[PDB]
RNA sequence: UUACUGUUCCCUGGGAUUGGCUUUGGGCUUUUCCUGCGCAGCUUAGGUGGAAGGCGAAGAAGGCCCCCUUCCGGGGGGGCCCGAGCCAUCAGUGAGAUACCACUCUGGAAGAGCUAGAAUUCUAACCUUGUGUCAGGACCUACGGGCCAAGGGACAUUCU
RNA sequence: CAGUGCCGGAAGGUCAAGGAAGUUGGUGACCUGAUGACAGGGGAGCCGGCGACCGAAGCCCCGGUGAACGGCGGCCGUAACUAUAACGGUCCUAAGGUAGCGAAAUUCCUUGUCGGGUAAGUUCCGACCCGCACGAAAGGCGUAACGAUCUGGGCACUGUC
RNA sequence: CAGGGCCUAAGAUCAGGCCGAAAGGCGUAGUCGAUGGACAACAGGUGAAUAUUCCUGUACUACCCCUUGUUGGUCCCGAGG
RNA sequence: AAGCGAGUCUUCAUAGGGCAAUUGUCACUGCUUAUGGACCCGAACCUGGGUGAUCUAUCCAUGACCAGGAUGAAGCUUGGGUGAAACUAAGUGGAGGUCCGAACCGACUGAUGUUGAAGAAUCAGCGGAUGAGUUGUGGUUAGGGGUGAAAUGCCACUCG
RNA sequence: AUCCCGUGUGAAUCAGCAAGGACCACCUUGCAAGGCUAAAUACUCCUGGGUGACCGAUAGCGAAGUAGUACCGUGAGGGA
RNA sequence: GAGUUGAAAAUAAGCAGAGAUCCGGAGAUUCCCGAAUAGGUCAACCUUUCGAACUUCUGCUGAAUCCAUGGGCAGGCAAGAGACAACCUGGCGAACUGAAACAUCUUAGUAGCCAGAGGAAAAGAAAGCAAAAGCGAUUCCCGUAGUAGCGGCGAGCGAA
């Protein structure tokens, strides 16, 4: 899915507006990009899947109380 | 348009630019992220450890 | 279909993923200057203030010379030399000293900050591959996973 | 190689998002007028408006490219009888159709004119070229063999008549 | 004798794995999947309806028991086919 | 519109002008109006979710069939010709997107049949028939599609 | 304006923050970025009672007997 | 409390005034398919080492990797799967229509599809309304009100 596991970050049902006012749908979903973040309980990388956000959560608040809020690490 | 902000960071290894591991000298998230934090080089500046340490 | 309004593939820019070194280098500054032909004039009037005192011998007027914007009219000091003055109200003059300075201007430099852009590379992000290596009762030379290696590399990829 | 398409190019012009010097507005502690039932100015903070300048690709531009899109002209004159035009000038385009073909699956007039075939042939074949409105890879001109292809003629054969 | 208790092709379903509003899509091991590969029965008679099937003759497969030897054997793996 | 109020707006002005200076209500029944399918029947259609590749249009996997008869390409080997070539009799061979013609596949003409024996056939001939063949079984692609030796053909007697 | 999201930037703790329909000043109101709760409420594949100016075999459920049956379609489905 | 072995008669044998048939509460069995569940399957079948397969929980052993993770083994009346007419919630989400065309809008966040769940669900305990006067969570009904508005200021939409 185009789901961010630590937060609950999802897509966008936001439609598109043209200057005729003509409204198509645009699905509009976040950056959950792939990267491979080091982790300091295990001094080790683990690949995630990581928006955005949430990985100014990882740095900003740190891996382990992210990782509890979402309930997973393994 | 926008820039990112500066992340400090005290040094535990030789930097072989700036800093003797113990210089508090800032430069970028990023750098710690990718290179200083996963090879046990860098760490980040907390009052909870600086200061009583 | 070169009718209207659009959408999508694709391309191209700002952000993010996105870091390290040094150059080329456009705009802002960190102090000082060469620098300025309305007038009768010792003089090519830099708009103001501090103004009987400074530069001096840690070696000044005036003769030997390199340089420049130039209206080549007139100037600055690097070296040597020279040996006791450049004045200061002078009369002109809205406003004055080339005795001196806190400022700062049409032009640039000295070493430094800040921001572009572009370029050089490094690997640690990210991408690709490996009948290279290890793995469980056994294999994964079957996708894959850990490790290692190589090629790229902050480009590409993904998102707004 | 004009327009269009495609490729290449960077000097310049146009140029979005966004950044940004500056300017301007509202509110506002406070200071002033005020025979009125109030008003004028305004520091900082906050909220805005315009915005010099930077800002890519595209586009304008330049050059190339017909087995890319496509297009390949009118006007008259003059050679020893009638002619006809080898040849000439002029206008406009990007260029004015080359070889070959040509009343053609293409020709309206048209059953064009001539020759063959037929007693007689708007159909057929061979020619002329006045090609309404052929034409060179939307290919042109040919040809052996082939075709339940179209079409013209002949022998044999017969109720098709 | 023909299929299943054997095997695989096209193809399907796909544990884990990647992806994706949901449903599910991709895909490996594995498992199904004959139209194929492997495997042993023919003749005569019977008979209102059955015959390589029932009866009689001769056969052939796949295991057990009965006798000789062996201490290792089976499966996975390596190969021929 | 603040507001005024038997007045009020427009104006220098009540001078004039506009509008007021008053009026029942709740039901039932009936006629019309408005939103709903709205007096009944009837489209071609559009959209969404499913069902179908037993027909047929591709392709895959695995099998099977193509009577019989003609011609004689390439090659090869003998023998001619020169020191070797180029080339030719003669056999041998059995190639073909070859020919005639059955099964089989297809449908060119004509007649019949048109409430047909048959929602596409019968009869008489006809084209291919060793291939760009035909067919069985198990599959595959599914409708903003598939497939198409390309006809808008076919996708269950239905297909712009 | 309030409320919730996509990219990016990114605060303050009560001397504060948010709302009162852009926004600012004063006042008033409340304390987001943590969760859970019965009732009133909407409906019938039904069940148990009571009704009907509802029907009476072309009606009422498609269906008063084999009724989603016979039959049709490969199937979805149609349907006496 | 008097006859019974369904519709459903007949026949053969029973069962019953130490109480049958029948009714009610709680139990037992429930072949096979179907979540279908040992494995396969062309549902009601086949093969079987006769098995709640898979996910979750518990326990032991514990790979690449030290702790882990993955795996394997075992236990377990063992939690989930599946079904459900309508209402409810969450997500994707039209088009015919109305505007006398049509694109903004409407139809409409309706139908449909998927997922979930209960007899109800959602919401719900003020970072709320209001206006200088006051109320005290949410939901529903009457009303304000077809008002204020919104809108190619069209069609319509319509609160508090």
């Amino acid at each position: 899915r185009r789901i961010c596991p630590f937060t609950g970050k999802k897509s966008n049902k936001a439609n598109r507006v043209s200057h005729s006012n003509h409204k198509t749908k645009r699905l509009q979903f976040v950056n959950l990009q792939y990267k491979r973040v080091w982790w300091e309980a295990g001094k080790r990388f683990v690949k995630l899947r990581l928006s955005t956000k949430a990985l100014k959560t990882i740095e900003k608040n740190g891996l382990d109380a992210v990782a509890k809020k979402a309930g997973i690490d393994l | 348009k926008k820039v990112k902000k500066i992340r400090k960071i005290i040094l535990k290894e030789d930097i072989p630019d700036l800093g003797k591991k113990g210089q508090l000298l800032d430069v970028r998230a990023g750098f710690l992220r990718n290179f200083l934090l996963p090879l046990g080089k860098a760490e980040v500046v907390t009052p909870l450890l600086l200061k009583e340490m």
